[PDB]
């Protein structure tokens, strides 16, 4: 049961780490998309200029 | 035998609470978020590249490979969850079938003469997931595959359902698809296509034609069928073609004006 | 930015199935601990009997 | 995020509760079987 | 047998109450799924 508690704790830790990593990857993709949209706004403003 | 540790025991109501609590981690939300992210990334990439810049084929191939891998992973996850549900159902049925240990049945199980279902052995014996009855074909995959041809030229005939080589033998004879409708001289603001007609319409004059008639024949040739307003669905291909055509005409006008002024 | 976003798409594709391996390792070795919990639940009842 | 967390925890809790309902139904079926065995014993005692 | 019968009676009453709560919770969770979907749409609008 102490081994089960350690196994449940490590599985929850791995689930939290995997979810945090995938959420951070999704947020990094969102930030990259935002940076690309900002660069597109800069590009369209440069095209307007 | 020896140390009294039986291989397996019949399920108990207290054990049943934990069995009910146990579940596969659900990734459906994560898969939907990943699919939305990749789809929006493809949509951003469609107009991100400079119209003058050419050579997007490798990026399109890489994204297609990533999408195919994601689809395979999603199919494997569906197989995993369905296998988990089937294993749980089989285990609960087997546990219900098996008798309960009270005085000596536990001793018989410990001696190994009596056997009870074990989730670990059933999970090890569970058949490996198979990507069967899964077709990796989506609207996003189709638009991603066809966007390089649209980038090369607005009018193309990529589908080869009628014949693998081309639309007909070696000669397409398909003419060109015009962004400007002959009925309405404007770009398609609302490109809608029917699943049966397979033709894109602006819907500005199509709604008026459908008004007063429950079903109307498709105005375009090469088909004979009647469809309602609800049959039409959004077609991203037509809007992508219109956007790329606008970007190319704008860039060519800018370049020609700049070159002419530089000459003077 | 397109190279970075394609690298991020490759990284998220690599995280895909890694999350599945984490899910499989979370469900696996947890059924064994659940069996150990069932063994303890049966054990307390049988020892009391 | 608070609403999503509350929804996920509620969904897990209600799934566990539904499984608790089905196991309680199984336990009641077992109790009814035990009651039927007890009624058979009562009928044998009554005939004796 | 009467003690077993009253135990079954309370257990089945609890099962019925739990089933009614489960039906209401399913309706409320569908409402919460719509609520979180509209909140997510509002979050996307706010973020854009």
């Amino acid at each position: 049961v102490e081994e089960l508690t350690e196994k449940c704790s490590l599985k929850t830790d791995e689930f939290l780490k995997a979810k945090e990593k995938i959420n951070e990857i999704f947020e990094k993709l969102n930030t990259i998309r935002d940076e690309v949209i900002k660069k597109k706004n800069q590009n369209e403003y440069y095209r307007g200029r | 035998n020896d140390n009294p540790i039986p291989k397996s025991v019949p399920l108990h109501p207290k054990s049943g609470k934990y069995f009910h609590n146990l579940h596969a981690r659900d990734l459906s939300n994560i898969y939907q978020q990943c699919y939305k992210q990749i789809d929006e990334t493809i949509n951003q990439l469609v107009d991100s590249t400079s119209p003058s810049t050419i050579g997007i084929e490798e990026q399109v191939a890489d994204i297609t490979s990533t999408y195919k891998l994601l689809s395979t992973y999603e199919s494997e996850s569906n197989s995993f969850d369905e296998h988990i549900k089937d294993l749980k159902k089989n285990f609960k049925q087997s546990s219900d079938a098996c008798p309960q240990i009270d005085l000596s049945t536990w001793d018989k199980y410990r001696t190994g003469e009596l056997t009870a279902p074990k989730l670990s052995e059933l999970y090890l014996n569970m058949p490996t997931p198979e990507p069967a009855t899964m077709v990796n074909n989506t609207d996003t995959l189709k638009i991603l595959k066809v966007l390089p041809y649209i980038w090369n030229d607005p009018t193309c005939v990529i589908p080869d359902l009628q014949n693998p080589a081309d639309e007909d033998d070696l000669q397409i004879e398909g003419g060109k698809i015009e962004l400007t409708c002959p009925i309405t001289c404007k770009p398609y603001e609302a490109p809608l296509i029917s699943r049966k007609c397979n033709h894109v319409f602006d819907r500005d004059g199509i709604q008026n034609y459908l008004q007063g008639y429950t079903t109307r024949d498709c105005p375009q040739a090469a088909c004979s069928q009647v469809v309602s307003m609800r049959d039409f669905v959004r077609d991203p291909i037509m809007e992508l073609r219109c956007k790329i055509a606008k970007m190319k005409e704008s860039q060519e006008q800018d370049k020609r004006s700049s070159q002419a002024i530089d000459v003077l | 930015l397109l190279l970075k976003q394609r690298h991020l798409l490759s990284k998220m594709a690599s995280s895909m199935k890694s999350l599945k391996n984490c899910q499989k390792e979370l469900i696996s070795t947890q059924i064994l601990q659940f069996e150990a919990q069932n063994m303890d639940v049966s054990m307390n009842d049988v020892i009391g009997f | 995020v608070e609403a999503q967390d509350e929804l996920q925890q509620l969904k897990e809790d209600i799934n566990s509760r539904q499984s608790k309902i089905q196991k309680y139904k199984d336990d009641t079926i077992y109790y009814e079987d035990k009651k039927k065995v007890y009624l058979e014993n009562i009928k044998k005692i009554e005939v004796n | 047998v009467d003690e077993v019968t009253e135990k079954i009676r309370n257990r089945q009453e609890k099962i019925e109450r739990y089933t009614s709560d489960g039906t209401t919770i399913e309706a409320q969770i569908d409402a919460k799924v719509i609520y979180v979907n509209e909140k997510d749409s509002e979050h996307q609008n706010a973020r854009e």
